[PDB]
Formats: C-alpha cells, structure tokens, sequence
C-alpha cells in the first residue's frame, strides 16, 4: 500500500467542471469589477441552465437554487471549480456529462448576461463545435 | 393590448374591428378611456403640399426609412 | 433671381448628406438632456429641420431679422 | 362611512412596480418560450439588482435571494406587479422609491440577460434619460 496522502484529490473533484474568465479582453475598459454578487449571478444562470435541461429533455420538474451549485477554489484570474447536487439531497451529486449537456443548450444564455462571448467565459472541456460557413 | 392584457401577436390587421367588440362585450367602463385612431389611405394621399414642400418635407421623409439612406 | 435660390436650398441640403445618421431623421435635445425640443415633438423632425435649422423662418413678412450667415 | 369593499386594493399595491414584456417584437423569430423558468431567471436578476444597489451605494451587505421577489397577477402578454421584501422578514417592504434607482443602475445588466431593449422590457414608471447625441 502507498503510506502517506496526497492534498490533491478532494470527493467532488471527478465531478467538477472548471470555468475561467477573462473580463478584461472581452470588454477591456467598461469592464465591470467581479465581486460576491457576480458569483451569485453565475450560480443562478447555472441553476437556470440546469432547470431548462431537465425540462426540456428529461420532461423532468427539478426546482434547482443557486445554494445546490457549489463553488471551490475562487481565484483572482476568475477561476473555480463548480459542481450541481440535487435541491435538498447534498449526497445527490449531477452527473458530469448531464451538467455539460445543459451548459451546451444554453451556453448562449449565460454568455449574454455577462457580456461574454465563448472565449472570454471558457468551460475546459466543453468546446464550441458548430456552426457551418455556406455564404454564396 | 396594453389595456386588456392580450398575447403579442394577438389582434392584427385582419382582426381589428372583430376584437374591439369581444372586449367591449367582456367588460364594460374599461373601453370608455381608450383613444382609437380614424386614420385611412385616401387621406394620407391626399395633402395638398406644392412648390417646395415636395421636395424637403414630403421626399427627404422617405428617403429616410429606406435602406440605404445617405445614398439615395 | 429666384431660381437661383431654390438651388442654393438644393445644395444645402446636398452638404448635409454623407453621414449615415441623416440630420433630418432625429429631434435634438434642449439643454437638459431629458426632453427634446418643444416644436420638434409636436411638429415632425423633418418639418423642423426646414423651418428652424435651415431657414430659421419668421412669424410674419413684416419681421425680418439678419441675414442668417449659412445660406449666405 | 363606505359600505362595501372593492377588490382591487391591497397591501402590497402602492409599493409594486408593474413589468411588461413584448418577446415577439424585440426577437420575432427566435424567440424563446416565457415558462416558469424564465420568472425564475427575472426573479434573480431583481435580487442581483438589489444586492450592488445597497452594496455600491448605501454600503450595506444585504443577501436578497429569488424568494424576496414576490409576483403577482402574471398575465399572457407578459405583465407582473413584484415587491421586494427584506430577506427573512416578510414585514419589511423596500420602498418603491429604492427599487427605483436599483434598477435604474442595472437596467442595462437585466436587458442583456433575456435580449430585450429598454422598449419591450419596460417598468412603467422608470423611464429611460440619458444620452446626448454630441456627434461632429
Ligand atoms: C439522495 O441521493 C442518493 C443518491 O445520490 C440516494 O441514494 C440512493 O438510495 C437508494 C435507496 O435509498 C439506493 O437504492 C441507491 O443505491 C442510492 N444511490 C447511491 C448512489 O448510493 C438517496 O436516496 C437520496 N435521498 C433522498 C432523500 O432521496
Ligand atoms: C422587520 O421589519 C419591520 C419594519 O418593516 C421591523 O419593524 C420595526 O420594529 C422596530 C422595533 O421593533 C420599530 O421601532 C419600527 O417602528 C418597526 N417598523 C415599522 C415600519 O413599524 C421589524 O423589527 C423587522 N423584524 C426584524 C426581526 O428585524
Ligand atoms: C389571439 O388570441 C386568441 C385567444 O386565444 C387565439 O385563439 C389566437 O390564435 C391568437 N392569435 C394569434 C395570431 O396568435
Ligand atoms: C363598446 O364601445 C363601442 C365604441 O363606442 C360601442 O360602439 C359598442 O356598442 C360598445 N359595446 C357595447 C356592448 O355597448
Ligand atoms: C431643464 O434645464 C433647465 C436649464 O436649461 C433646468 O433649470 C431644469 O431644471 C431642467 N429640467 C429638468 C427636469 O432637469
Ligand atoms: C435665428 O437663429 C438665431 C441663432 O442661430 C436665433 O438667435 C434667432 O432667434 C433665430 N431667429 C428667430 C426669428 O427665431
């Protein structure tokens, strides 16, 4: 057996998905200040996205809040983890490919409420792919 | 539509006349504050404006709701 | 004589072209910012821009006042 | 004395801002569905507008959450009367003076959110001011 721990490796860590935001190439100057009450902004759009998945999908009516997206390792470059349980089940964690599914159906819903635009607000494992260029 | 609480495109050209009386008819002193218009074609054709008010009140104004403007 | 100036309008109206947002599309505002132009709301924009930006026109033949430098 | 009652005063009605909402004239074509997850989106965005009013002006930190916005009389074309109350105490209403100037200050940050301009979401008693137009 291996002795000793490691202070990586945390119960919800295989489950997270890491978002990164950039405010000061998207907008540049007129650039607003990320403090508290922008985090709780982005923990309701992804409470909203979550609800319009399970609805539209899995005909499912599931009352997400913004107390079940839990937020860890906030840093200054706009970097955390986050990670969905059910509304009043904590051991109930969301699957990681159902999360990446309901952020790619409404991905151009949380962009717009924060004047972001798919490279400045960056999901690391959730690509844009589509869109085809037939002008003429 | 502001005054009786209806979807967006609901009550369009083809259903004026047929809407204002299903409201009137559902509830009465609520039609009583409400300013309709009486405008027709055959009176907007029909200003007598000449001389030079042909050319800078009455062209310049469609020009302007045309798609290229400062071109044409 | 005063065909002469009925081209001196044309071309007054001809300088003010080459910018996308048309003089003649939009009512100024006043000195607040808050409101526009009384005579620009209850006229149109259009019939404003004649009558005070372009001639600065009179209330009667009998009151005349400079000779409004621009269309000089 | 007055003998008899009408229906259509109450307690919260003096202090209610009325929201009407026209999505097939900002949007037309795609235009999405009003459903009860699109309130949920509205509701969170009056209490983000709330939480950097009291923040960036009067300097307190008062957590108001999606449950202090109260909705009433929601129709089909898209018209509500909401109040928001302090965060666990039902008694205490927020003038209707504050939610004023709240949202006047991010009333550019709620448009943003749901596609609308400052015409087909409109407060029905704030009216937008400003902006000269000072081009040459
Ligand atoms: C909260 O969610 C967990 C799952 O994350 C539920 O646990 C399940 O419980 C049933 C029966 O109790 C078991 O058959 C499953 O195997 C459990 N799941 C797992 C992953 O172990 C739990 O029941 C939920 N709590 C409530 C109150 O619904
Ligand atoms: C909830 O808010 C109300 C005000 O809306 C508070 O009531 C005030 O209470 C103090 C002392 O208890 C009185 O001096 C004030 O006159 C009351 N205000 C009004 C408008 O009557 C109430 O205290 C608050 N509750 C809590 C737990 O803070
Ligand atoms: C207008 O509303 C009525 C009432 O339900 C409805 O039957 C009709 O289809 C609506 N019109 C349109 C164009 O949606
Ligand atoms: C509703 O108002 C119109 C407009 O005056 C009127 O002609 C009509 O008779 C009214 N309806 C009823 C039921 O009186
Ligand atoms: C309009 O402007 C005048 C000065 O030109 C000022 O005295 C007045 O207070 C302004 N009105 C408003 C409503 O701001
Ligand atoms: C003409 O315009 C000037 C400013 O350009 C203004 O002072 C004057 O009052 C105007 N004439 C009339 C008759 O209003």
């Amino acid at each position: 057996s291996f002795v000793g721990w490691s202070t990586d490796w945390s119960p919800y860590a295989d489950q997270s998905i890491k978002v990164r935001i950039s405010l000061k190439s998207a907008l540049g100057d007129k650039a607003y200040e990320w403090n508290d009450n922008e985090m709780y902004l982005f923990r309701s759009s992804v409470a909203y996205a979550m609800r319009q998945y399970f609805l539209k999908v899995k005909n499912q009516m599931i009352l997400f809040g913004e107390e079940d997206v839990r937020v860890a390792n906030l840093k200054p470059r706009i970097s955390f983890n986050f990670f969905v349980t059910a509304p009043k089940n904590v051991s109930d964690i969301i699957p990681r490919t159902e999360v990446e599914k309901a952020i790619r159906m409404s991905r151009s819903r949380i962009n717009d409420a924060f004047r972001l635009n798919d490279n400045s607000l960056e999901f690391l494992g959730i690509q844009p792919t589509l869109g085809p260029p037939n002008q003429p | 539509i502001n005054g009786f609480d209806l979807p967006e495109g609901n009550v369009t050209q083809e259903n004026f006349v047929d809407m204002q009386q299903r409201c009137n008819a559902s509830d009465p002193a609520a039609y009583a504050q409400l300013v309709f218009q009486t405008c027709d074609i055959n009176a907007f054709l029909s200003e007598a404006v000449e001389g030079t008010g042909l050319a800078f009140i009455v062209f310049t104004e469609a020009i302007t709701k045309m798609p290229l403007s400062p071109l044409w | 004589l005063y065909y002469n100036t009925i081209i001196s309008w044309i071309m007054w109206y001809l300088f003010n072209s080459f910018q996308e947002p048309l003089p003649w599309s939009d009512c100024p505002l006043n000195e607040n910012q808050t409101g526009y132009v009384d005579e620009c709301a209850r006229s149109s924009p259009v019939d404003y821009f004649w009558y005070r930006e372009t001639l600065n026109i009179s209330t009667s033949i009998s009151d005349s006042g400079s000779i409004q430098w621009w269309m000089l």
